[PDB]
RNA sequence: AACCUGGUUGAUCUUGCCAGUAGUCAUAUGCUUGUCUCAAAGAUUAAGCCAUGCAAGUGAAAGUAUAUAUAUAUAUAUGUAGAAACUGCGAACGGCUCAUUAAAACAGUUAUAGUCUACUUGACAUUUAUAAGGAUAACUACGGAAAAGCUGUAGCUAAUACUUGCAUUAUCCUUUUGGAUAAGUAUUUGUUAGAAGGAAUUAUAACAAAGAAGUAACACGUAAAGUGUGUAUCAAUCGAGUUUCUGACCUAUCAGCUUUUGAUGUUAGGGUAUUGGCCUAACAUGGCUAUGACGGGUAACGGGGAAUUAGAGUUCGAUUCCGGAGAGGGAGCCUGA
RNA sequence: UUCAAAGAAUCAUUCUUUUUAAAAUCCGAUUUUGUUACUUUGAGUAAAUUAGAGUGUUCAAAGCAAACAGUUAAAGCAUUGUGUUUGAAUACUAUAGCAUGGAAUAACAAAAUUGAACAAGCU
RNA sequence: AAAAACCGUAAAUCCUAUCUUUUAAAGGAAGGAGAAGUCGUAACAAGGUUUCCGUAGGUGAACCUGCGGAAGGAUCAU
RNA sequence: AAUAGAUCCGUAACUUCGGGAAAAGGAUUGGCUCUGAGGACAUUAAUGUUAACUCAGAACUGAAACGGACAAGGGGA
C-alpha cells in the first residue's frame, strides 16, 4: 500500500518506537494539505513530509503535463516588451516541478510551487498549492495571465 | 567530471568550452568488500578527509526499538536494493541488508533485563526465532566509502517482514 | 588557478574612499576582519586621505610601525586593516580619539571625540547562537563574539561595549521611538526616529524612519544601527548631525558666506 | 540646426534610385607640418613561428649557524651580524590575448534550510617534565657524464622539519562553608526532547555506539605582566563552486528533435565540499518544439559602454573596469586553503 | 454593476476638505472588505563613461582639487600654544525581480437543466 | 621501490561514413558588354493580321496558329 | 582463394516509391557459475503445488578462442 515497488523513504523523524507520521509546516502562507497530514505515502521530496525546504522564489502555473511519476510541468505565460514597437508579445517557458501524491492534478490545473534544492536534473519547484481549473483544448494552447 | 557533457534539457547539443576544472573531481567508487579492516584516506577540498573502506567485517549494529548500540561482526551480505551484483559479490553499501551477530545483544539483554530508563518493550516473535538461530539481518544506515566504517540497525516489523520476503509467492 | 584575488583597482575602489582617477593603478585591497571591504576603509586611507598625515604608503607604515595607533584600544600595524562602521581610534602620540562614522553623504569621517567617550562602542548584534552547554553568543556587525548576552538582547538591538574590557553595559531595541543611523543606502548616514517597522514574510523587511524635520525615508532593515533611545543618541555625532538637505537649499547655505 | 541639392523630359508633375552633403574614441594612406599640453599604439590577417635578456621572490626582536668576521670587563660570559642549507610563506595574485563559446558565457535578480574557504579579526579546549627519540640538508673526502637548475657512495649535525609525551574541572544537597556525584572537539550511526527562522530532521539537550585532530617538550622582550609562531571548534572576513527568475544577432533552400551510447522522471546506492543522471542498478515513457525545438552561419567572448541621435532608431564594443575562457593542440596529474 | 452636494483659499474662476450602501472590531461614536496587467512612489543599485552641482588647470581639453589674514600678527579657542574654512554632491543604472498608493482602462475568477445565508432542533 | 593486472580518465593514429568550404574539367548552354556585322520587320499609328494573358503545337529569327480570357482598344453609344 | 550462420548496429546513388538491400560496412559469438523476464493449477485482499525452452544481463576461465568440424553471399562504380 504504502510501498509497492522497492521503494520507501524512511519519512526521517517519523519516530517508530519510543516519540511522545511526520509532517512540517512549510510556512511561507501555505497550509499543510490534510491528505499529506493524514496519509499514508511515502515521498522524500515532498515539502509537507520529506527533507526539502521551499525557499528561493514562488510562482503560479498551469500544470501542462503530469505524464511522469511525481513530477509535472508548468507553462508559464508572460507578456514579453518589445521597445522598438512599444508593445508586447506572448512568451512563454515550463518548468518542471516536483508533485507528491497528497496533490491531486490534472492538465489545466493552477498551481503555485516553491523552489527548493535541485532535486533533479531539470527540476528545482516544489508544488505548495493546487486549485481545479477546467481547460478547453489543449492546455499549451491556453494562455493565462499569471 | 560533473555538470557537462550531457545533453540540454530539450535533448540538443552543448558546445563544450571551459575544459574540466578541479572542484568537479568525481574520485572512482569505493567497492567496499567484507574482509578484514583495511581502510584508506583521501584528501578532499579543503584538506578535508575522507575515509574510503576497502574491506570491513565488524561495525557499530543498534538495536532501535531499545535504542541501544553494541559493536557486532559482520557475517554476510545478504541484499541490497539496488544491483544484485553487489550483494553477490558482498559488498557494503548504505542500504545493504546484512546478515547479524546476535551474542552481544542478547548477553546485554540478560545483563540489563534478565532472563533471555524507558524500558519493557515486550519484544517480537520474529526476531528472538533470529536471536535463537544466533544470526540476525541487519540494514546498513552509515555511507562506508565515506566515514570508514560499516554501521547499522536490526529492521523488525513491517520493514523486516517485507525484507524477509523480499529474500525468500516466492522461491 | 583561480585562487582569491589580492589586487584592487583605483576606479574599483569603493566610490566613498575617493580615491583619484590619476593618483594610481590600485587601491589598498583591506586585509579580511573584523568588517567587510565594502563598508570600512583601511588605515593606509585613514591616515593618509582623511587625516593627511601621511604622503605616501611608506610614510603609512612608519605611522605604524611605532605602536601609535590603536583601533579599539589595542595596537593595530596592519595598513590594510579595516576600521569599521562605528569604533575608536586613538593617537597616543598625539593624544587624539576618533570615532569613524557616516556624513550624510555617506563617506567615512572621523569625528574627533573625547577620552572619557573614547570607551563606549556601539555594537549592532547581528546573530544570537548559543553553543554547547546553552552558552548564548552575539556576534555583532563588528564581527566579535560576546558570550553571555543578557536574554532580553534580540539580533537588531545594540550595545554599549567597554572596549578595555569587552563588556556590555546596557543594551537598546529597535521599538518605533528608538533612533537609527543608516548604514549603506541612498539615505546613508541619515538618523532618524524610525516611523515604522513593515516587515514582509520572506523578503527584507522594510522600515520607515522620521528625520528630525519629520521627513520619512524608508530602507533595508539590514541597513539600520540603533543609535540611542527617544531622549537622545549614546554618542556625539558628525557636525551634520545625520541631517540631510536638499540639494536645492543647500547650494543656499553654501553661498550665505 | 527636426535642412536638403544635381541627374530620366522638347518642356511638366511623380515614383524611384544614383550622385552630392556632414559626423565617426574608424582604420589605412597621400601631401604638409613652427609652439605647448594631452596620449591610442601588432586587435583586424597568422590563438602563426620565435634568437636574446628580463618578467617571483622573501629574513632589521622573535624556527634552525662552531662556513665565517667583529666588539666589550677578565681561556670565559654577553654579543653584533652572517655565505650556504633545512624549515615557513608566496609563486592560484598580477600581466597578456579573444581562438573557443548562441540560453552557453554575461547582466540584473535570488538560493545555498545543498557546500568549501589560507592570510586576517573575535571568541576559546576534550578520552625525563628543572623538558623525550632518530635522521637529514648544508658541510668534509672520493667520483661519473660532451652537456643539463643531473647527481652516487661514506661520515657528521639541528630546527616552530618528522615523531612521542607531563594536572584538572562541572553538578546534588544540610544552605560564605563540608562532604557526594560525573568527565571525547569536529565527524558518523540509532532512539528521543526541542533561542531563532518563512518554513527545521535548526541551535541545543538526553540515552547508546564509534571517533579524527588538538588543548605549547617552540622563540624574542613592554609598563616608572608583552609580542611572535602553532593549534580544536564556532563566528566574522577575503572569496569560490553550484543555483532561481528574466534578458541575444542572421537563417525554415534547418520541422520535428532527444531516447541502445542518460534522453525525462521515480527508487536505492556510489561519488562529491555539497545538491543533482554527476555516475551505476532496477523501473516507467517521458522531455523540447511554428511563442521556432533540433540544426547551420557569425569576418560573435558578454556587460559597463562608443558613434550618430529632435524624438523614435541604426550601427559598433578585440581594447582602461567587471565576469568568462586560454597559454602550440588535446588529455592526465602532484603539491596545496 | 456607485452617481453628487456643501466649505476655507489666487483671479471673476480655479484649487483643498467631509458624507452617502452593506458585513466582521470598537459603548451615539471610534474601521478591513477579489487576482493581475497597468500606473505612482520607494528600497537595493561599483566605478570609469554620461547628465549635472562646486572649483579661474594663465583659458581650454582637463583634474578633483582647493580657498582664507599674515615685509612678516590679530583674531578664533587653551588652560601660555594650537592654523582655520571646505569639496569630492545629485541623477541614471534594464523590460525582469522586492515593497508600495491606486478611483480609470483592460483581462481572469466567482455567477442556475440550480446555488446560498440565518434562526431553531440533532449529531 | 621496480614490475604486472584490472575497472576508469583518455591523448593519438588508422579505416569507414556523412557534412561543410574551396577548386579542375572535354563538352553543353545562359547573361552582360562591345560606335558602326548578316538576315528579316515582330512591337509603338487600325504599326499595315489590334495588342496582351494562360496553355498547347509549329517555324531561321523576330514569331505564327488553335482554345478560353482582358482592354492596358481602334467601341464608355438605337 | 577470399565471409559466408545467428544477434546487435549501420546502410548510398537511383527509383515505376513496391524496391535497391544480405547494399556498402562494423561489432559479438566457447565453457562455467549465477541473475532477471515470460505460464498453469485453490483457499478464506491473503498462502502452497507444478511445466516448457526462449530471451536479456553479470562474474569467472583459456596459449584471444569459440557459426572451432559440418554447413555457409565476395563486394562495389
Amino acid at each position: 500500500d504504502v510501498q509497492h515497488e522497492r521503494a520507501y523513504q524512511k519519512q526521517e523523524g517519523a519516530s517508530f518506537f519510543n516519540s511522545k507520521r511526520y509532517w512540517k509546516k512549510v510556512g511561507l502562507g501555505f497550509a499543510t494539505p490534510k491528505e499529506a497530514k493524514e496519509g499514508v505515502y511515502v515521498d522524500k521530496k515532498c515539502p509537507f513530509t520529506g527533507n526539502v525546504s521551499i525557499r528561493g522564489r514562488i510562482l503560479k502555473g498551469m500544470v501542462i503535463s503530469n505524464k511522469m511519476k511525481r513530477t509535472i510541468i508548468i507553462r508559464r505565460n508572460y507578456l514579453h516588451y518589445v521597445k522598438k514597437y512599444n508593445r508586447f508579445e506572448k512568451r512563454h517557458k515550463n518548468i518542471p516541478c516536483h508533485c507528491s501524491p497528497c496533490f491531486d492534478v490534472k492538465e489545466g490545473d493552477i498551481v503555485t510551487v516553491g523552489q527548493c534544492r535541485p532535486l533533479s536534473k531539470t527540476v528545482r519547484f516544489n508544488v505548495l498549492h493546487v486549485e481545479k481549473h477546467q481547460i478547453f483544448g489543449s492546455a499549451r494552447k491556453q494562455f493565462v495571465l499569471f | 567530471r560533473d555538470g557537462r557533457h550531457k545533453l540540454r534539457l530539450t535533448g540538443g547539443k552543448k558546445k563544450i568550452h571551459k575544459k574540466k576544472r578541479k572542484y568537479e573531481l568525481g574520485r572512482p567508487p569505493s567497492n567496499t568488500k567484507l574482509g578484514s579492516r583495511q581502510v584508506h584516506v583521501v584528501r578532499g577540498r579543503g584538506r578535508n578527509y575522507k575515509y574510503r573502506a576497502i574491506k570491513l567485517d565488524s561495525g557499530s549494529f543498534s538495536w532501535p526499538t531499545f535504542g541501544i548500540s553494541k559493536n557486532t561482526r559482520i557475517i554476510d551480505v545478504v541484499y541490497n536494493a539496488s544491483n544484485n551484483e553487489l550483494v553477490r559479490t558482498k559488498t557494503l553499501v548504505k542500504n545493504c541488508i546484512v546478515v547479524i551477530d546476535s551474542h552481544p545483544f542478547t548477553t546485554w539483554y540478560e545483563n540489563t533485563f534478565g532472563t533471555t530508563i524507558g524500558k519493557s518493550k515486550n519484544i517480537d516473535p520474529l526476531l528472538l526465532e533470529q536471536f535463537k538461530q544466533g544470526r540476525v539481518l541487519a540494514c546498513i544506515s552509515s555511507r562506508p566509502g565515506q566515514c570508514g566504517k560499516a554501521d547499522g540497525y536490526i529492521i523488525e516489523g513491517d520493514e523486516l517482514l517485507f525484507y524477509k520476503r523480499k529474500m525468500d509467492k516466492r522461491n | 588557478g583561480k585562487g582569491i584575488k589580492k589586487h584592487l583597482k583605483r576606479v574599483n575602489a569603493p566610490s566613498h574612499w575617493m580615491l583619484n582617477k590619476m593618483g594610481g593603478q590600485y587601491a589598498p585591497k583591506t586585509s579580511s576582519g573584523p568588517h567587510k571591504l565594502l563598508e570600512s576603509i583601511p588605515l593606509v586611507i585613514l591616515l593618509r586621505n582623511r587625516l593627511k598625515y601621511a604622503l605616501t604608503f611608506d610614510e603609512v607604515k612608519m605611522i605604524l610601525i611605532q605602536k601609535i595607533v590603536k583601533v579599539d584600544n589595542k595596537v593595530r600595524t596592519d595598513c590594510t586593516f579595516p576600521v569599521g562602521l562605528m569604533d575608536v581610534i586613538h593617537i597616543t602620540k598625539s593624544n587624539e580619539y576618533f570615532r569613524l562614522l557616516y556624513d550624510i553623504k555617506g563617506r567615512f569621517v572621523p569625528h574627533r571625540i573625547t577620552n572619557e567617550e573614547s570607551k563606549y562602542k556601539l555594537c549592532k548584534v547581528k546573530k544570537i547562537l548559543l553553543r554547547k552547554g546553552r552558552l548564548s553568543i552575539a556576534v555583532t556587525h563588528d564581527g566579535r563574539s560576546i558570550p553571555y548576552i543578557h536574554p532580553d538582547v534580540k539580533v537588531n538591538d545594540t550595545v554599549r561595549l567597554d572596549l578595555e574590557t569587552g563588556k556590555v553595559l546596557e543594551h537598546l531595541k529597535f521599538q518605533v521611538g528608538s533612533l537609527v543611523m543608516v548604514t549603506a543606502g541612498h539615505s546613508v548616514g541619515r538618523v532618524g526616529v524610525i516611523s515604522s517597522i513593515d516587515k514582509n514574510m520572506g523578503t527584507y523587511d522594510i522600515i520607515h524612519v522620521k528625520d528630525s524635520r519629520n521627513k520619512v525615508f524608508a530602507t533595508r532593515l539590514s541597513n539600520v544601527f540603533v543609535i540611542g533611545d527617544n531622549t537622545k543618541p549614546y554618542i556625539s555625532l558628525p557636525r551634520e548631525k545625520g541631517i540631510k538637505l536638499d540639494i536645492i537649499e543647500e547650494r543656499r547655505n553654501r553661498l550665505k558666506a
